[PDB]
């Protein structure tokens, strides 16, 4: 239910990332022998299937405000823990209290 | 911090001259410098600027004096040389070499003028 | 309260926190991802004179940094080497572990002098300056960055479907970060 | 293309006087610091006031300054006989590629 | 079941905090335009309703010992994660094992 | 094993970890809070000569810092500018991101000389020195702090119910941090 | 199901650790009065009961590869959060979705 | 995907993440532990000339640190004070909060000169250098370390069952970290 | 209000002798460092011993010192003929507003 | 580090005198200084202390000599001046100016005495 | 036990010439830097090239260098008349306990 | 940075001599030094190395000259002394004292040679 309201859409997403588990080949995992800082990235290309990309860009926009107000309130110099907090909230929403069946947040079928 | 300028003598208009500013008390390699002259009965005036060698920016000259004058420096001797060519009328004044150098705290940069020399045409 | 966007198969929905839709399955921390997207993709002007108008100096606001795991290839990066007219640094040195943006075709390297009337350089539209897997609100000296924004996603259960040369262009600038700024490109 | 200043000022001993230096959009308007120097007859100017009322060394707290819009002021309270000097305001012009502009000069009298 | 055993009770709690989600007004959220470091706080006043405040102060006292012994054992220079650890322990206590109904820690009614 | 205190409506109970009372509802990380409370509220003497007796110098113990989110208005803060009789610093410079306590009516700014026989200044009763949303065990140079303690709370489900001028007083001190210390207040 | 394949086995494990909750005696918990950095450790001795030690050493070996590839991908200078991530994944595996009884990951007996 | 090893009573099994065996009970974060084990226990040569062959200098790879809570008594530690032949430091100074390994009977303190052809010293077999509750991939100056590896364990429910003098030996070295290195022990 | 010291000491070449300096609660008792200076006849005193046996430069390891309670000692092992000098102990008094107090003087003889 | 003191001459009791300590080798702006005098046949003695200007602490004087003497410094010349007024009996001794200055490592502060001058009354 | 170099080299003005310095396993082979010095007749040698083409001060970009295996080269492009000098390559031997080894000397001619 | 060597005179073979290298411009306490000699008509040559006192490493000597020569330094005077005993044949050459000292940036260490002296036997 997200509609892009930006002047344009770049419909292609040419991305780079790191592989948390690459299929390493022999001794390449050893820091002494492995690749330099510049050679640890993999790349890929995504198209506008399912109209997803125009959605994704817009999502980023809408996030920014909240994120800024969050960082103003923290005293950490570098914040690494946002995803852990999101996961903990996700778990708490469902299992933090007593589960009454037929309730809107209890997904147990007896 | 101390600066001394030399080269001050009478020159027939049309000749050339070299004014030398030699300083001590700071790391002379990483400081910008400006040549400024003061005419009698008038306020201060600006003639040229030389940037640090490491930055590599081109030296700049004022509007009337751009051309004839030539600024340079030498680090191995800790000196700043200004060369004036084909001196004309009303080029008659004291010359000062001004630098901005910190106090080792880097929070600010004071200005340190020099005594300067006299240069008269006739 | 930061919008967490859940991606269903062939669809993207902004997860509503008051409601609870358990039909999404998040079985491991591997499914949680953060992504950095470049403002370029929204059609903003990338020319150096236009780009430089979005940044401005400000005192009294401490800088902040947040990490991100995956990004987009940038066409344009910027690299600032700015000094005050007396000769001083108005951009802070890069802290430990902040490297330049990994992949950009063109690096617009701008050097010159300006008033630098403020302790840090911020983005006037509230976007971030993206570095190598760290997004910060301020510009650091001599470190190539891209303008961008950060999003958070829950990836689908299937791993597989989801997740070189460069050139330098040099510029000279005077009156950097002012209403009228004078550029000479070499 | 020069900074303006009043020809001369006067005041009784012990009172306060202010010297004005009025710039343009390129110099003070853009956001550059103003430097005040005092030249006693026969010698070279030295620094008096830098930026926001910062004193290099051995300067009586009688000297202060302000900046607003395109103008600036130097305030000296408690004029004594030795204050006879020429005061010059300086800043950095832009239409000059960020380079010195000097004020005319003011005769302060006690 | 907490009884204050301090020499005094300040029954009033005049507090300050940060708003993680303030109802921002237009462009105030932007770091460049927002308030300075000093202007991000909100304030409030709590009275001794329910005898809660004399309790709260005493609670802080009793915590201190344990907290100190914790910080001695960690090597972190700045500890930001105590609340996350508390939340994880809370979740583990209830759902970390097999839930046998009528058990003292399983709050599911079938 | 740190006492987590749960606040029921109109009551406060120290949550017993061996027992499990699920009737408390913690549905989000927003309900977890840490609070800093000032020792002043327990009736301890706040006079500068009395206050200075609670601090003492010690070597061999590394300092530690823990954050806290909400605090109490302080009447009295302290600010130390201490040097050794030869002329040296016995209080370490403030690390990055440690600012003074935000709200206190009176700042007792103490300067002088002392033996400073130790690497860091600790609190003899085990309390903390509270700064701007960071509590540390040691005193930093030139940074106003309050003496205090830290508590952790589970707030109630309802958000709404739960969660300027200053003056400086200067002192001179000799023999600071000794059995007999000599003060002159100006 | 772990078999040691190292050249040797040191069957004894002489370990040191810190006590997160030592039975402190009076004022020893106070940082000012407590022990120095060197005196906070306790010690113990484990034998090769249950053939556990030869297992444990081998386990460490097998971990190293994965750990290195993890640290390459992170930008943190000091990583303190691995155990928290492990706990969150443990909770998510069991309770992150709808529990269908007789499923292989739902341990609820109705 | 890091092997988490679960210890059953009188047994140790490497927990299989695809399968789910709930019969293990993890009721608190107190049961999760990390342990550092010394390579010595696997029979590797500990002599200084043999040990020094496992380390090598490398540029371009940023160092990384991970903490660990419990360790093993070491027989042999090493301590390097190495300089380049002109006179310079090829080993970086210890960052804040990295102290030496707590318990080792013998400290082989090696000083001398070498080419030091690289920014950091790494372990050629991929092991870690263990310090006081911090394991790092690189060698720091003047700080005693042991070679070791890190494991992660789920302890059993029962707490109770699970969880001094030193000597210095000095050496002089030339051509340190080279194919042929010359030692003189005093 | 002066530091005490023995009038003179003697000892055979090559052996050890100790010079005592006994203070009061205000000086050494409070916790201040003790400075030892050697004045050869005809010239000015220079520093010999600072704090906990710290040597500035070019000082034979024959000189050491200790401090205990309100007293301190200087130990010199291996007296040679050139050791003829006056040794003075110094500290900082408090009843003097943290300012120099000097010892009387000791004639060491070889 | 080097210090030189001057002003040493015979003065009729009741006059005045200025002893000047000029030094070089360290940043003279941020160091404390003490004037100490040694009488013949007696041990060392302390007369005065001047604090750094930046700190602003008041200079202090010994018990017998508080009053008549006056200590000051000048940074633009790197000097420490002690002025003695109405010299009386037994004020006869060598004068030394002592400072404590680090070694750029800041772990400690060595003491650096000066040669000193003679001052006799008659 | 000396570094080798060609007796003399020649080349036309404006062109490029290279001077070779060939070492052994102990010196350049081990991994030590190579220093190039230019001695004009009658004066003392000064540094020309250090490590990986690093210039101390006031050196024309005409001078460059490389290292490979046990050999190294100095490349000078644009020979002018003032280039008459003796060039010496230096490194650190190991069989000498990490100490100077000097090259023979090369007569470059223009 | 500047160095000056002295002691250069003719000596009958079999005597002894002292060559003194006095320098200024850097912290002389923490720098290594090498004595190197150049014979006429031949390339450069190395004679000795002295390590920093703080490190405490033993000074080393070349292969032919090990023994007769003796190197040392003195920090309180900022000097490096080389003593030559029982001078024989072909010990005839210029002597230079070389040090490696950083530029305050510590990224590298330049080499700074000295003018050197002449020593001839006959
Ligand atoms: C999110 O998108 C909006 C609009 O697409 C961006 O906003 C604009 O805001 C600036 C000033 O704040 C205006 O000059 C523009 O005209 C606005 N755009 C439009 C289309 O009116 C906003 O900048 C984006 N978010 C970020 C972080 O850049
Ligand atoms: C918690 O409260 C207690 C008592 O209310 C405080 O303790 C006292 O301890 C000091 C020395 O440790 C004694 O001098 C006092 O006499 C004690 N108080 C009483 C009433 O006997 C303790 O300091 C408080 N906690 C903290 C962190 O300050
Ligand atoms: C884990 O154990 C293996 C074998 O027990 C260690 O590996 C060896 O690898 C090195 C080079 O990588 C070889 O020289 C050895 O011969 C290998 N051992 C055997 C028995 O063949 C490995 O080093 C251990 N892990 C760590 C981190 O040290």
């Amino acid at each position: 239910a997200i509609v892009n309201a930006q002047p344009k859409c770049n419909p292609n997403l040419h991305y780079w990332t790191t592989q948390d588990e690459g299929a390493a080949i022999g001794l390449a995992w050893i820091p002494y022998f492995g690749p330099a800082a510049e050679g640890i990235y993999i790349e890929g290309l995504m198209h506008n299937q399912d109209g997803l990309i125009c959605g994704l860009r817009q999502l980023a926009n809408e996030t920014t405000q909240a994120l800024q107000l969050f960082l103003r309130a923290t005293t950490e110099l570098r914040t690494f823990s946002i995803l852990n907090r999101k996961a903990i909230d996700f778990l708490l929403q469902r299992w933090g209290g007593t589960c009454h069946i037929l309730g809107p947040d209890c997904c147990i079928e007896p | 911090v101390q600066l001394v300028e030399s080269g001050g003598g009478l020159v027939k208009p049309g000749g050339s001259l070299r004014l030398s500013c030699a300083a001590s008390g700071f790391t002379f390699r990483n400081a910008w410098m400006n040549w400024v002259r003061q005419a009698p009965g008038k306020g201060l005036e600006w003639v040229g600027r030389i940037k640090s060698r490491a930055d590599g920016g081109p030296t700049d000259y004022a509007a009337p004096v751009k051309g004839r004058f030539t600024i340079s420096r030498d680090d191995s001797k800790n000196t700043l040389y200004l060369q004036m060519n084909s001196l004309k009328s009303e080029d008659t004044a004291v010359y000062y070499c001004t630098t901005h150098v910190p106090d080792y705290n880097s929070a600010y940069y004071w200005v340190y003028w020099g005594q300067g020399t006299l240069v008269t045409v006739s | 309260s930061i919008p967490l966007g859940v991606i269903h198969n062939s669809a993207l929905q902004v997860s509503d926190v008051d409601k609870l839709v358990c039909r999404d399955k998040l079985s491991s921390t591997n499914q949680l991802r953060s992504v950095g997207l470049n403002l370029e993709g929204n059609g903003v002007a990338t020319d150096v004179p236009s780009a430089t108008k979005r940044w401005g100096f400000r005192s009294g606001v401490p800088p902040k940094v947040v990490n991100y795991e995956a990004g987009e290839w940038a066409e344009n990066c910027y690299n600032l080497e700015i000094k005050k007219p007396d000769g001083s640094e108005c951009l802070p040195a890069a802290p430990d572990g902040i490297r330049g943006f990994p992949r950009c075709r063109y690096v617009h390297k701008v050097s010159g002098t300006g008033p630098c009337a403020g302790d840090f350089a911020f983005h006037k539209e509230g976007a971030f300056f993206l570095y190598d897997r760290l997004a910060s609100t301020v510009i650091y000296r001599g470190t190539t960055f891209a303008e961008g924004v950060v999003a958070f996603l829950i990836l689908p259960q299937a791993k597989k479907d989801f997740f070189y040369y460069s050139t330098t262009i040099r510029y000279q600038a005077t009156g950097f970060g002012t209403n009228e700024t004078e550029y000479l490109f070499e | 293309s020069v900074l303006t200043q009043p020809p001369s000022v006067s005041g009784a001993p012990g009172q306060r006087v202010t010297i004005s230096c009025t710039g343009s959009s390129s110099n003070i308007g853009a956001g550059y610091d103003v430097y005040w120097y005092q030249q006693l007859p026969g010698t070279a100017p030295k620094l008096i006031i830098y930026g926001n009322n910062n004193r290099p060394s051995g300067v009586p707290d009688r000297f202060s300054a302000s900046k607003s819009g395109p103008s600036a002021s130097l305030a000296i309270t408690g004029l004594q006989a030795e204050d006879e000097a020429d005061y010059y305001c300086q800043s950095y012009d832009i239409r000059l590629s960020d380079n010195y502009v000097f004020g005319t000069g003011t005769k302060v009298t006690v």
